[PDB]
This record gives structure tokens, sequence and C-alpha cells, in this order.
């Protein structure tokens, strides 16, 4: 009940966030005429927040 | 579409559209906890229909 | 007779899915709690992958 489920998807968001963030570092210093990188940004919406 | 957007080039329309059913992958187990835990109602609900 | 013997086996049957659902299958009646009310991690949980 309750706060143990808010655990687990704080815990599974989190280790999302990570691995797309380990993926991100990847792509660092990627020259493409006036493009010098790229990313993947992750947010998490308002109204799921609360 | 992975295979095909890469052989003709440029940032694929379908893959932007649908980006977070790409690169994430699906979790079961915040699910099949609850789905047991809801097997009792499910068929005490379809036994009244 | 043959009607509650078939019943048996349906009920170990049931009790035998349900140990391996949620979250991280394991006696999961007290050691999700148990897991929190430490700064733990449940091992079981830990070789998930």
């Amino acid at each position: 009940s309750s706060k143990s489920v808010a655990n687990i998807i704080r815990k599974t968001i989190q280790r999302e966030q990570n691995r797309i963030r380990m993926l991100n570092q990847g792509l660092q210093a990627v020259s493409f005429g006036q493009v010098r990188g790229v990313r993947l940004n992750v947010n998490v919406r308002e109204s799921h927040a609360i | 579409r992975l295979i095909e957007a890469s052989l003709y080039g440029g940032i694929s329309s379908a893959i932007t559209r649908s980006l977070r059913d790409y690169l994430l992958p699906e979790n079961s187990g915040v699910r099949k906890a609850f789905q047991d835990m809801e097997a009792a109602l499910r068929e005490n609900r379809i036994t009244l229909e | 007779v043959e009607r509650d013997e078939v019943a048996a086996q349906k009920r170990e049957l049931e009790k035998q899915i349900e140990r391996l659902s949620q979250p991280s299958g394991a006696e999961d009646s007290r050691m999700i709690a148990l897991a929190e009310r430490f700064g733990g991690v449940l091992l079981s949980e830990i070789y998930d992958d």
C-alpha cells in the first residue's frame, strides 16, 4: 500500500533517468555542421509529480 | 521503421512522435502484484454479471 | 470427491503462482515493509536481472 508503491515507482524512474544519462554521454561533442551535441531530455510531468 | 528511417536518412517523424515508446522498456513489476490482488474482485464481478 | 480433489489441486496452483508474483517474488507478506524499515534492499531484487 501507499508509500511502498511510491518508492518502487521512484526507484524505477531514477534508474531510467540514470541509464539515459549514461547513454547521453556517448553523444557529447559530435560535430555535424553547426550542431555540436545531442541529448535526450527527460522530465517528470507535474500532474503526476504531485 | 528503424531500418528504413536509417536507410533514407533524416530526423524520422514517426520516431520523433513516439519517442517514449521506443526508448523506454516496459516494466511488469509495478503491475502484476495488483493484478493478482485484484483477481478476487474481478472474478466476483464477472460472476455477478 | 473428484470435484474436491481437483479443487485442492487448483488451490495449490494459485498459491504457487501467487508466490512468484510481486514485487520481486518472495515472502512479500512482510518482507517489503521489513525492507524499507531498515536502510536496506532485498537481495533477490538486487539479483533481478
